[PDB]
């Protein structure tokens, strides 16, 4: 609506810069990683990487270097960021307490200038006199590095070259020298330039090289001895100093844009470079002390590098945009200089699609995205859960229970796994990582066990439909029999460790474990058949309770023990008899849990001296009924729900709460405190046993799935159970004539089909994933020159199919408007995808959506919207010419929001008594759109530069038509990330609806929307949480969430940053008191009483639930 | 046909206004958003394009004194693009500041000649008429939207060093140009192909083929504001589809509404008559060096935006050769009625002397024609 909360769900994941040092201490070699708005800060061991620290900024990081002035014990940062926030930080550390305190601090922006084309560009000379910003063209800034310029003053000397590429500070010079590379009338050269301290102004430099390479790019400052210069280009590297030239053009780099580097040691000998297509390259200056010749070394593959850094021990940080990050080991006599991959690092980004499955269910809800690019492609599957970490498998199907079990009773360590199967009962021993099948002397493999495990006495009780059998200890012999009067088999079974409540059908029976015996307690019988039954002591093991669950009541009881005396009743209601039940403490307090026969779980309070349901509450858990286990984590103890979807129920607050196990179907469980398997647990589903230990905590299980090609759109087809998913390869023309640079998803597919029968061309394609495998199952290429563009999957007017729709346009390089295209009609049946129709469009499908069983296409400038016939054709209802490009097209009812890569928004109707479509309203306000969607029938979400998300609303005033057919601007926020796509759909199972983001960082973001209410208390909130909050490089939020682009900047409004609104749960208590001081709080009366810090405390709680927790950096 | 013995710069001069005036150099830019009040010109029937010259002579003495008092202070006054010509209505407008002046005051007739430039575009707020009759507006001022290439937003740091090119000696070359400029639209939702349609170097080389046709014999600017206005006021399109280019703020909108324009209007017909062909796009050429199309003034202070064409069909001539006041000196003119409804069209340029090229053509009223594409806006 008008006002919403947006809030980050995973950070960005992408790595746009990284820098060593000696940060944290003169000691230690620091690895300093930027990941958009974060910092990251590694101390490099032998091992590997440790996190130290990490901080956000209000800011993106567009320069990050450390340096060490005169008199330092250790280096410093500085960081500018995209909006010219300048600032120099030091690393704090007391014991176990990290700051990040700012030394220096201000904004270089300049009130005119023109910004470079080759970007912003932040460079220190080697005696740390001055930082050197190149901001805009004919500028160059100087900030002096004295002690006492705490505001960052700065100079700007006029630079005569206006179009500059790459700038340095030289080594060896006798003042602080820059080089550059820059471009003129008369070709690209590289000159130099010396800054005189007391003139505040350039002299002529040491030299200068007119006509390098046309496409030189890359200035490399060379340390003492040598000092000089190296220059990158296309198809060439070059050595410069006064008298010095070196030139080379090997083979090696003829096919590679070299666009990254890394000096590898102090004196410059070698250098690290990486192209764009993920080669790693050492760049050697051979000496004779003089410097004599260059040499260039192919090392080999790692993901495309947008930054290298050299750690130490041939350790090379590959910090990736476009893939997952590296850390790769240089190995680099025997062999070439080769690169071996260490560790990886996850990387989202770029998302440049996604979708949501499981969207209906509350919560558990999986999303997939689309992202990288080229050979770093893949698909992306994240949910959030508690994992299990598995140890062991083993192959025995139809198992049907599984107990833990200690066969020594010297030992307090389970030895023993015994499991049931239909009509028998298996004994496996473990002895460490070792597991045998055994015999167990007075345990019967007859029968199928209901229960078994250690009872009182140095005892151990199995109970099978037969009988109830004790077993001792050192003589492992059944020292006690229980059996029913009439032979009767037994139909239910709960036990503790010392009460047995056995259930023959209607008549449950009451035994009491003694040494050597099992003593018939009571008998009575229930007015229906017994479903479930449980005696679990909430006592010095004896429970005065027993809960039971009955057939044709359909109610879950709770009788007295040894009574048998009804203390409550409760019915359930519906036709399915109930499956298990449980009666558990969790945070001291009691409940009662009951699980349907159709996956409902119900959970009550429960008297432990009165026996009553304290609050009727329920939980949809699943399809398949579930099984309820008590398992201990730390003190407390825990719940683990067996279904299709298996859950662990636990506490907060006093409160249950529902997390989701990260594993499929698990039918079974039972935990195991082994001796190699210590704190562990045993799950059993239709085929197997696994042996694991689940996770501390819930964090994100994200699946790769990489392609090797570039991913561009996906759908979720779930009657097929699989992914559509749009793709690209890039293949180049060969002499036997075109052909692919490496096997692919589109080109290593189960079964394939084709449309049909030097430089690169893009061959587009459609993949058929399946959902659990992910294996390519088909791949369908278009036409030669044929792009493919939208992607929909849905069934359409009377057909029951479900198809997959592709948008696609033909693309020539002599023609600028795309004038040909086509829709293609999929369908995917048993193991492979038919064309079922396919339409000829005049111009390009930017988009498609499915608008009540018709194909609303945008093709060119117009909104088509067809009608899918029993002749199985797309037949054009109607047309509507906008004066902007379709680009863009969301749908709510019968409204359509339709958007151009300007900004220009149009909303339209489907009127279906007139057969076509009538223009609502529409609002032009020229600026580059990255995305569109539909809060609701009256507000619009879009992303806009720079970084920007902004809501319109349609007019509430109306009062005349031009104020009816005109967008009102509700909200700006400047979000620091580029959002490629929108889409509804639920992270978590006040606020109302929810709309994720995916962007080019990898970061995804969820924005919901506020009363008005919630809205102006939670801006109070932010305004005296803004004067509470520290701000690393001191950059105000209210600067930083300001609209901007590079002409304009407009406060923040109609958005709440959830990012700051729950650091007010790490703030200290006196301080929250300070936020939450002169705040109203509304509890749902308007009576504005005054907020206190609990109220606040449980408000930004429920906050944090509606998306994914963030991970702990630091160990 | 080429151009001998005409001087293609004497049109822009104006010389048939005179001798030579007083030059003012000072320039006066109001404030983004911002609300001024501008006086505005009575008898100014004409819209207005930044950075167009406006041709005038006043006769009324409120006018010639209002032009007194104007060039004492900013040099500016409003032009207002009437929505409504009989109603007096109007919704937008431009800033003319004047650049050059003279006055006349032979045989007692004060007579003001003033030659300004469109400086900005504007919405009025409200039209208030003075005691004087010279109507005063308040307006609020139109910002040029000014915005950077699609890519500086998701622009890899590391591709930063390759966003200048070599030098442009070609399709190779645009080829080249489009895969290294848009690369980085691997990481959005988009093709490089799509954001060439948005690129204004890109569109200023579609329209520059086109405008070569009109202008065989690089003088255009490199600025795509400039060249969009430039552009423009040369395109001979109606009144409505005038105020809506007038509308749009972007170089890139006006650029693209430019294209679509030049590559679906390329028949002229007589606005009265509506399906009576008057020319062809393939005739309009420039004689003068601001291109086909110019803002001139006639000896009563009527603005006639003029269009230069090889060849017009179904007019009929009226009257006979004059070089009276001739807006093409060295050329006589005769006036040009639709041959069906009599509509005043235009008017037929005879040259004066046997060396001269071409030795005929036509200037064609822009008030007078109606584009259509043989068988509203486009950004
Ligand atoms: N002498 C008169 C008298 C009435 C109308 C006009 C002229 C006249 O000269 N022009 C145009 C004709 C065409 C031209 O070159 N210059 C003009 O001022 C008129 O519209
Ligand atoms: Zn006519």
């Amino acid at each position: 609506m008008s006002y919403n909360y947006v809030v980050t769900a995973q950070k960005p994941t992408a790595v746009n810069g990284c820098v060593t040092g000696h940060f944290t201490s003169a000691e230690d070699l620091n690895l300093l990683i930027a990941k958009n708005t974060r910092l990251e800060i590694y101390v490099v061991t032998a091992e590997g990487l440790r996190p130290v620290k990490e901080v956000g900024m209000y800011g993106k990081i567009a320069v990050m270097e450390l340096f060490r002035p005169k008199g330092e014990s250790k280096d410093l940062l500085f960081i500018l960021t995209a909006k010219y926030n300048a600032c120099i930080l030091e690393y704090k550390q007391s014991g176990e307490s990290i700051d990040i305190i700012t030394r220096a601090h201000g904004n270089v922006q300049d009130r005119i200038g023109r910004p470079s084309e080759t970007g912003i560009i932040g460079i220190i000379d080697p005696e740390c006199r001055m930082i050197g910003l190149r901001l805009y063209d004919g500028l160059f800034k100087v900030i002096p590095l004295d002690r006492d310029n705490k505001e960052l003053k700065a100079f700007n000397i006029r630079l005569e070259e206006l179009h500059v590429i790459d700038v340095k500070f030289l080594y060896g010079c006798q003042a602080p020298t820059i080089c550059f590379v820059y471009q003129d009338p008369q070709g690209r050269h590289v000159k130099t330039y010396e800054v005189s301290l007391r003139e505040k102004e350039f002299n002529k430099g040491p030299w200068k090289q007119e006509n390098v390479e046309a496409e030189a790019s890359m200035v490399i400052a060379v340390p003492e001895p040598f000092g000089g210069a190296i220059i990158i280009g296309q198809e060439s590297i070059t050595y410069h100093n006064g008298d010095k030239y070196l030139a080379i053009a090997p083979p090696i780099i003829k096919q590679s844009t070299i666009v990254c580097h890394n000096r590898v040691d102090p004196n410059g000998s070698r250098y690290l470079l990486g192209d764009m297509e993920g080669r790693l390259f050492m760049l050697l200056l051979e000496k004779e002390v003089t410097l004599k010749d260059l040499r260039v070394e192919l090392l080999g593959e790692t993901s495309i590098a947008e930054c290298l850094t050299y750690l130490d021990n041939g350790v090379v940080f590959v910090g990736s945009r476009l893939g997952d990050s590296q850390l790769v080991k240089l190995n680099v006599n025997e062999q070439g200089s080769y690169v071996v991959a260490m560790e990886t690092f996850t990387n989202l980004g770029p998302i440049v699609d996604m979708c949501v499955v499981d969207l209906e269910r509350q919560g558990q809800g999986q999303l997939v995205t689309c992202s990288g690019a080229f050979k770093e492609g893949s698909l992306r599957i994240i949910r959030n859960g508690i994992g299990i970490h598995e140890h062991a498998s083993i192959d025995l199907p139809g198992i049907k229970g599984l107990w833990p079990l200690r066969s020594d009773p010297n030992r307090e360590t389970d030895d023993t796994l015994v499991l049931s199967f239909v009509g028998q009962t298996r004994v496996l021993m473990l002895n460490g990582e070792e597991v045998e099948e055994t015999e167990l002397m007075g345990f019967v493999d007859d029968q199928q066990t209901f229960f078994c495990g250690n009872v009182a006495h140095q005892q151990l009780i199995q109970i099978t439909s037969a009988s109830v059998r004790l077993v001792s200890q050192e003589p492992k012999a059944l020292v006690s029999e229980w059996k029913e009067p009439q032979a009767k088999n037994i139909s239910v079974a709960s036990c503790n460790s010392s009460q047995v409540v056995v259930a023959v059908g209607r008549a449950l029976y009451y035994l009491q474990i003694h040494p050597q015996e099992l003593r018939q307690i009571s008998h009575t019988e229930m007015e229906h058949e017994v479903a479930c039954l449980d005696i679990t002591p909430l006592s010095n093991g004896l429970s005065p309770l027993c809960a039971i669950g009955l057939w044709t009541d359909i109610s879950a009881r709770i009788l007295k023990l040894p009574s048998f005396e009804l203390l409550h009743k409760e019915m359930l209601g519906g036709e399915i008899i109930p499956r298990s039940i449980l009666m558990t403490t969790f945070e001291s307090s009691h409940y009662l849990l009951c699980a349907l026969g159709d996956g409902a779980l119900f959970y009550f309070g429960l008297n432990i001296e009165t026996g009553l349901l304290s609050d009727r509450k329920k939980v949809t858990l699943g399809t398949q009924p579930t099984v309820l286990r008590t398992f201990r984590s730390l003190s407390t103890t825990n719940v683990f729900a067996c279904s299709d979807r298996p859950t662990v129920i636990y506490s907060s607050n006093h409160k249950l709460v529902f997390s989701n196990v990260n594993l499929k179907e698990v039918n079974y469980m039972c935990p195991l405190n082994s001796d190699g398997y210590p704190d562990s647990l045993a799950l059993a589903n239709n085929s197997t046993l696994t042996i694991g230990t689940i996770d501390e905590i819930q964090k994100l299980h994200i699946r790769t799935v990489p392609l090797y090609e570039s991913p561009r759109k996906i759908c979720y087809q779930e009657v097929s159970q699989c992914f559509g998913v749009l793709s690209s390869r890039i293949e180049v023309q060969d002499t036997s004539g075109t052909t692919a640079l490496r096997p692919s998803a589109s080109t290593q597919a189960l079964s394939s089909s084709v449309s049909s029968s030097g430089e690169e061309v893009e061959v587009h394609n459609l993949l058929i994933i399946d959902q659990h495998t992910f294996e390519v199952l088909h791949a369908h290429q278009f036409l030669q020159n044929e792009y493919a563009l939208s992607l929909v999957s849905c069934k359409l007017g009377k057909d029951p199919n479900t198809y997959f729709i592709v948008g696609t346009a033909m693309v020539y390089p002599e023609e600028a408007e795309p004038k040909q295209g086509r829709i293609v009609v999929f369908q995917y049946s048993d193991g492979k995808l038919q064309t079922v129709a396919e339409k000829e469009v005049k111009g390009a499908v930017y988009s498609m959506v499915e608008f009540n069983g018709k194909l609303l296409a945008s093709i060119n400038s117009t909104v088509r919207l067809y009608e899918w016939t029993t002749e199985k054709e797309l037949r054009t209802e109607c047309n509507h010419y906008n004066n902007i490009m379709a680009l863009y097209l969301k749908t709510k009812g019968d409204f359509i929001l339709v958007g151009d890569l300007m900004r220009s928004v149009l909303l339209l109707a489907y009127k279906p008594m007139e057969g076509n479509f009538e223009e609502i309203a529409r609002d032009f306000n020229p600026n580059w759109m990255s995305a569109v969607e539909i809060l609701d029938d009256d507000n619009f979400l879009g992303a806009e530069n720079a970084f920007n998300l902004f809501v319109c609303q349609k007019d509430s005033a109306a009062t005349t038509d031009e104020e009816r057919q005109h967008l009102q601007e509700v909200g700006l926020f400047h979000l620091g990330e580029f959002v490629n796509v929108f889409c509804h759909g639920s992270l978590v199972m006040p606020t109302q609806g929810s709309v994720l983001f995916g962007t080019v960082n990898g970061m995804i973001g969820l924005v919901t929307s506020l009363s008005e209410s919630w809205y102006n208390l939670l801006l109070d909130m932010q305004n005296r949480l803004n004067k509470v909050i520290k701000s690393v490089g001191k950059i105000e939020h209210s600067f930083w969430r300001s609209f901007h682009t590079e002409r304009k900047t407009e406060p923040a409004t109609g958005f709440i940053d959830g990012d700051l609104i729950e650091s007010f749960l790490d703030i200290s208590r006196p301080k929250m008191q300070e936020v939450v001081a002169n705040l109203q709080y509304d509890d749902g009366s308007g009576m504005k009483r005054e907020a206190t810090a609990d109220d606040l405390i449980k408000v930004v709680e429920e906050l944090t639930r509606i998306h994914w927790s963030h991970p702990q950096f630091e160990k | 046909p080429n151009i001998i013995n005409f001087d293609t710069s004497l049109p822009t001069s104006h010389t048939y206004l005179g001798a030579d005036m007083e030059e003012f150099h000072g320039r006066t830019l109001h404030d983004d958003d911002s609300c001024q009040v501008i006086p505005v010109l009575p008898q100014v029937m004409m819209i207005l394009i930044p950075g167009q010259t406006l041709p005038l002579q006043l006769f009324h003495p409120q006018e010639v004194s209002m032009v007194r008092n104007l060039i004492q202070k900013d040099r500016t006054f409003a032009v207002l693009a009437y929505s409504n010509v009989q109603e007096r209505e109007a919704q937008f407008g431009t800033t003319a500041e004047i650049y050059a002046y003279r006055e006349e005051q032979d045989f007692g007739i004060e007579i003001v000649k003033v030659k300004a430039i469109g400086r900005q575009r504007f919405k009025v707020l409200e039209l208030r008429t003075q005691s004087d009759g010279i109507q005063q507006a308040k307006v609020q001022i139109l910002p040029e939207c000014v915005l950077p290439s699609t890519m500086s937003a998701v622009q890899l740091e590391s591709l930063n060093k390759c966003q200048i090119f070599p030098s442009k000696p070609s399709y190779k070359w645009w080829q080249k140009y489009q895969k290294r400029k848009f690369h980085c639209a691997n990481l959005t939702s988009w093709p490089r192909w799509l954001y060439s349609l948005y690129d204004a170097e890109t569109l200023m080389d579609r329209i520059k083929k086109q405008l070569r046709e009109w202008d065989e014999n690089d003088s255009l600017p490199s600025n795509p504001i400039d060249f969009s206005y430039r552009v423009a006021a040369c395109l001979p399109i109606d009144d409505v589809l005038r105020i809506q280019l007038l509308k749009i703020g972007s170089a890139i909108q006006r650029l693209r509404c430019e294209l679509d324009i030049m590559n679906k209007c390329t028949s002229l017909c007589c606005k009265q008559c509506q399906e009576t062909e008057i020319t062809t796009k393939n005739e309009i050429f420039s004689l003068s060096l601001c291109g086909p199309m110019a803002a001139y003034v006639n000896p009563h202070g009527y603005v006639h935006e003029t269009l230069t064409v090889y060849k017009a069909c179904n007019l009929n001539l009226i009257g006979r050769p004059s070089t009276e006041h001739s807006w093409f000196p060295g050329y006589a003119w005769t006036v040009a009625q639709c041959k069906i409804c009599a509509s005043h069209i235009g008017w037929k340029f005879t040259a004066t002397k046997k060396d001269m090229s071409p030795q005929k053509f036509w200037g064609l009223t822009r008030s007078a024609l109606l584009p259509t594409i043989p068988d509203i806006l486009c950004l």
